[PDB]
RNA sequence: GCUUACGACCAUAUCACGUUGAAUGCACGCCAUCCCGUCCGAUCUGGCAAGUUAAGCAACGUUGAGUCCAGUUAGUACUUGGAUCGGAGACGGCCUGGGAAUCCUGGAUGUUGUAAGCU
RNA sequence: GUGAAAUCGCUGGAGUGGAACCGGAGACAGUUGAUUACGCCGACGGCGUUGGCUGCUCGUUCUAGCCCGACAGUGUUGCGUCUUGCUGGCGGUAGUGGGUUCGUGGCGGCUAGCGUACGUCGGUGUGAAAGUCGACG
RNA sequence: AUGAAAGUAAAGGUCAGUCUCGAAUUGGCCGACGUGGGAUCUGUGUGUGCAGCGCACCACGGCCCUGUGCGUGU
RNA sequence: AGAGGAACCUAUUCUCAAACUUUCAAUGGAUAUGAAGUUGCAGUUUCUUUAGUGAACUGUCAACGUGAAUGCGAGGUCCAAGUGGGCCAUUUUUGGUAAGCAGAACUGGCGCUGUGGGAUGAACCAAACGUGGAGUUAAGGUGCCUAACUUCUCGCUCAUGAGACCCCAUAAAAGGUGUUGGUUGAUAUUGACAGCAAUCAACUAGCCCUGAAAAUGGAUGGCGCUUAAGCGAGAGACCUAUACUCCGCCGUUGCGACAAGGUCGUAACGAGUAGGAAGGUCGUGGCGGUUGCGUUGAAGGCUGAGCGU
């Protein structure tokens, strides 16, 4: 409710309401396990993303 | 194969900087070194005695020794699969502080002090921790005397 | 690459501007007309043409507001102006093109199939540099000029119906004219 | 698929003694009933060192039960060693040890129990000390054998005090090029 | 038939296989490879302190 | 506002031409018995104080050259990762992130430490 | 003494279009089992689990059109700063009122595999034997 | 154990003295060295903390035997 | 290559450098980010200083209390196999006219490896594998071969064998008044060109055409396809892996319960050449013992009902 009140105040005199930038994301893996660079290889793993239609949440930073 | 002399390939790395040519200043020797500091290794082409090898140009290295007019630094050098703690004895002018230990020395400091304080003055504990630059918070930006500009894709100009 | 993927495409109106530092504490805000299959598609070409005109990227920038734009009056027809830059396999190009359609959103997409159908041009080779409503009067294509006729007319020639849901086989004699 | 390594999945350990000794299978059945039951890290201890093999139990020397004893507090503590207890010839003086061991020879036991001592098994420990009460737990050195000699850096690398495999000893038998410097070098 | 054929292709692969292993950390504490008039006094310290 | 001795950073301090320079000082300066060194008291060395700011040195001046800083060049050149991307190929753009350097334009022209002294 | 395999002849059955053999899945032939409750099988319901397809209904976001007012234009009917149409932005929204978006939303319909909070029932089998049923094949 | 060999061959820690203040000497106590980490054990608070004794083992040192270079004397 | 004062001087100018450079990225490399720490107090030194002046060390000294993100148990020793012909690919790169040629860098693969797709193929795209089932998909596809639409929208293309999908299985310089779009400059209702109401010219780029010749008969995989079953932009649905989710069973690994060299529970997992280990109430022949069967038929041989992966 406040997210849109404030929004459409804004709005009324012109201005712009600009809301909070995303604190957490959801990620999923995609791509299969084989042909992997090193390094993507191991910031799967760090993220525990270690197989296909494997989710986490992640807190973006 | 290539040739395995102790300067080969070196031949911009030993030179000196374009108008640094000459005399070496003295901070080089006023400059305190003492064992446990970390140090910089930067060759200094103009002294060819106490040179570190090629390998170790440019690499971080801590103290163990002070001698007259050298200090012995242990470096780490990869070797296959393992890290080498390897110790060489370089003189002062191809060292300089490392200035990464004196910031963290620092904040330490200031932590200790900022804990002190306000134990003393009793304060709550307060955050000591470096934290990762979060997202953006919400603000609001207003278009007085700062009206939009419409922006449209340029054509293609024939610039002979 | 970008691809004018949907049926239709939407149009977006986004608002942006380069982030305040210390020595700019108050930056110009920009503001772009973009046709796009969804928003997220609407911020990143946002920010390519932008980057193209200013000195900004993505990084030290960021989207005041971005809004899809509904066309007001579906229910009249107009003729579309689209002034167009593009790639082709030798040169760069500048086309002015003319579409009929209740939207403009509607004319774009209209464009955006004419440029693949006629050029082989994908959409990741070409700029909408504008798009407006021309009068009848204005306009200079002959497809589009030959419908702005109050009496006209025309028949279907040769009508070939396709059956839908009965068998392949049929008895029945077909028919391609209808009077 | 997933991105796993399963190189490290099997850790190789005893569950049960290697010896076909039947009081020894005993002693280790005990001891895991105890060790499950009465969940104690020092029956744990025990257990495990009852199933390790006879080259990581080294004997044990009366002089260094009579040093453990002799500490301000381990007077009346019951000493606990898996390793076989031998004479010692130069210690003069045993004082009084109460101790629970596998085996002790001969020698030890007679000065043992001459010096007012007493000597246990492992199942009389298990009913003095369920939980390993009062106890005094103790091995021999597992490093000192003569294989372990042999064992390090090569013996012709740097700064290497590793004892070399020789036929025999004595000026003929490695000793002459690359051992001093008036042969080639010295390492 | 030539039979020199040098490459490094397979080299990082089997250097990481095991893990890069990084130096211990007691290797600071060692006082090797020190001045020897240096250890000649820190002995001679060491020697005369009273502990009580 | 200055002078000297010893410096630190080592041109924002250099270079060219010119103006001015209170007081201390620096300097030029006079002499060559002695110490000392030379073909040569030119340099170096020693003993001095008649004379001079002429030069050195300092401050200042110049739409000055150089040096330094910034803007622009330019989100350009280049580049990490992606595509059953376009193209006969050479190559090219798009997606995802990093991101320069000349020309040209504008500005600045030493800062500062210890000791002693002038004002 | 025993008397294997390869190779070979006869009798009966069956296949047989430029190879033959072989794995998976059925069918046929054939072989084999079969004590009210219980076995061996099927069907229909219920429940659990994983679903697949498919409707209504509220709301949320961003937005209109219809309708009203003036202005500008014109693919314009009827008889010219005419009229009727039509379009464009702009200003209104009372009423009416659809698109778009999705909800820690609400109510449904059809139906699958697997298992058995479990029910209602059928085929068969209690000497032979025949038949029938079941499983292999 | 060590040296090619003649051969030689593994007890110090601490406290106090005398002193010709040294590359001296004496006497007690203890006796297989010191420190850090150490499963376990012990005590004591509240799964956890603190304290003590510390096995094996590791790290850093100290002494002792032998060969050898330097270097003294009593 | 000129210019201003034949060479010379001055200020310029066109084009350049693997073994030239003022300047200088992106990728890249290294180190640090606390208890093995920070503050003091109170001792040792034969080192160092004019000097408690420093440097270092020591103490059962005192206090403080874990100082970026994410993930995760860590470390040590011993014994030993096979290997020491490699090859391929994106990118960079040397020799060579080039090469399915020779030589290098990073990474990923094949070798050692099956599976869906590319008609076929060691390496390409998707995805890695116990044994079964249901559902959903990746890459690829849906006229018939062939499971899935002669499905929906807009264009372009007629070729006297058009074209038809990464690697990939060749095509260029140069042309066309074939057709379709665009750019620029003109003329035209004070009536444009042709003949006694739009037109002219030059360009440009899509498809098509010419350039385009090889030997057994032959290849978008084949048949065939022409408002396509071709070319380009798109939309619904649909088909299909040993992949993903869920369900059963076997085993391995980790952990756990139980008075057991055993049973059970639970979660995750299962590719494999050379090679290494483990289990084998798998099999064979002796010996010391033990358990039994046998002329009412042992060994051996031929072959139905079962058991075990």
């Amino acid at each position: 409710k406040e997210g849109l009140r404030l929004k459409r105040e804004a709005e009324a005199k012109g201005d712009f309401y600009v809301p909070a930038e995303h604190k957490v994301a959801f990620v999923v893996r995609i791509r299969g396990i084989n042909q992997l660079h090193p390094k993507p290889r191991k910031a799967l793993q760090i993220l525990r993303l270690r197989q296909i239609n494997n989710g986490v949440f992640v807190k973006l930073n | 194969t290539n040739s395995k002399g102790l300067r080969r390939g070196t031949r911009y790395m030993f030179a000196r900087d374009f108008r640094k040519h000459g005399v070496e200043h003295l901070s080089t020797y006023y400059t305190q070194y003492k064992r446990g500091d970390l140090v910089d290794i930067k060759t200094n082409g103009a002294f060819q005695k106490g040179m570190p090898f090629k390998a170790y140009h440019g690499r971080t290295g801590r103290i163990f020794n002070v001698t007259r007019g050298a200090v012995g630094i242990i470096v780490n050098k990869r070797v296959r699969g393992n890290i080498l703690p390897k110790r060489i004895n370089i003189r002062i002018e191809h060292i300089k502080p490392s200035k990464c230990r004196t910031d963290f020395l620092n904040r330490v400091k200031s932590n200790d002090e900022k804990r002190k304080a306000a134990k003393s003055a009793g304060q709550p504990v307060p955050a000591l921790k470096r934290l990762p630059v979060a997202p953006r918070g919400a603000h609001t930006v207003t278009t007085q005397n700062n009206e939009p500009e419409l922006l449209a894709p340029l054509r293609f100009e024939i610039v002979a | 690459p970008t691809k004018a993927l949907g049926e239709t495409l939407n149009e977006y109106v986004v608002v942006g501007r380069k982030i305040p530092t210390e020595k700019e504490p108050v930056t110009p805000i920009w503001k772009m007309q973009i046709f796009a299959t969804n928003h997220v598609i609407a911020k990143s070409r946002f920010w390519y043409f932008v980057s193209m005109l200013r000195r900004v990227k993505k990084a030290n920038g960021e989207i005041l507001s971005i809004k899809q734009v509904f066309e007001k009056n579906p229910g009249t027809v107009k003729n579309y102006g689209v002034w167009l830059k593009y790639d082709s396999r030798t040169g760069h190009h500048n086309m002015y093109r003319e579409y009929r359609d209740t939207t403009v959103a509607g004319a774009v997409t209209q464009c955006y199939r004419d440029m693949g159908a006629r050029h082989r041009a994908q959409a990741d080779r070409i700029h909408i540099l504008k798009v407006q409503t021309v009068k009848a009067e204005d306009t200079k294509r002959a497809g589009i000029k030959m419908f702005h006729d109050a009496k006209i007319r025309f028949p279907l020639p040769h009508r070939v119906t396709k059956r839908k849901n009965l068998s392949v086989f049929t008895t029945a004699r077909q028919n391609t004219h209808f009077a | 698929g997933i991105d796993i390594n399963h190189k490290h999945d099997r850790v190789a350990r005893r569950t049960a003694p290697k010896s076909e000794n039947p009081y020894l299978r005993l002693l280790s059945k005990l001891y895991a009933f105890l060790a499950r039951r009465t969940g104690e890290k020092f029956n744990a201890i025990v257990l495990k060192r009852l199933r390790m093999s006879r080259r990581n139990r080294q004997p044990l020397s009366l002089a260094k039960l009579a040093r453990a004893v002799q500490k301000a507090g381990n007077e009346n503590k019951t000493v606990v060693t898996l390793s076989t207890v031998t004479d010692d010839a130069r210690l003069y003086t045993v004082p009084k040890i109460s101790v629970a061991a596998l085996h002790v020879t001969e020698g030890a036991r007679a000065r043992i129990l001459a010096a007012g001592g007493e000597i246990i098994t492992l199942d009389q420990l298990a009913l003095k000390s369920p939980k390993g009460e009062n106890t005094v737990f103790l091995q021999g050195p597992r490093s000192a054998r003569e294989a372990e000699k042999h064992f390090g850096p090569a013996p012709g690398v740097p700064h290497s005090h590793t004892k070399p495999y020789v036929r025999s000893k004595g000026r003929k038998f490695e000793r002459a090029r690359g051992r001093r410097a008036s042969r080639a070098y010295k390492n | 038939a030539k039979s020199k054929n040098h490459t490094n292709h397979n080299q990082n692969k089997k250097a990481h296989r095991n893990g890069i292993t990084k130096p211990k950390k007691h290797i600071f504490l060692s006082m090797k490879g020190v001045d020897a008039k240096f250890i000649k006094n820190l002995r001679f310290s060491r020697k005369n302190n009273k502990r009580q």
